[PDB]
């Protein structure tokens, strides 16, 4: 039962993709499960968007 | 306007108001945030001395 999930975000938001947090990206747009199960995986694309 | 030095710092006092912090949301960006002893999100139940 594998699954991946993809969106684009800024530079210092990336630390809200966590169980157990709080800001305008947790609140409103995505929120995590408390018993998780996976990983996380980010990188840098400035130069192409 | 201004900051003061890290030999010299700076204290105040704070009473008798009501701590909204969602007002910040439209500007401030913070890239450190950590709490020591509670929960994040627990800050909206309690009252603080």
């Amino acid at each position: 039962n594998v699954y991946a999930d993809s969106f684009v975000i800024r530079g210092d938001e990336v630390r809200q993709i966590a169980p157990g947090q709080t800001g305008k990206i947790a609140d409103y747009n995505y929120k995590l499960p408390d018993d998780f199960t996976g990983c996380v995986i980010a990188w840098n694309s400035n130069n192409l968007d | 306007t201004r900051f003061a030095s890290v030999y010299a710092w700076n204290r105040k006092r704070i009473s008798n108001c009501v701590a909204d912090y969602s007002v910040l949301y439209n500007s401030a960006s913070f890239s450190t945030f950590k709490c020591y002893g509670v929960s994040p999100t627990k800050l909206n139940d309690l009252c603080f001395t």
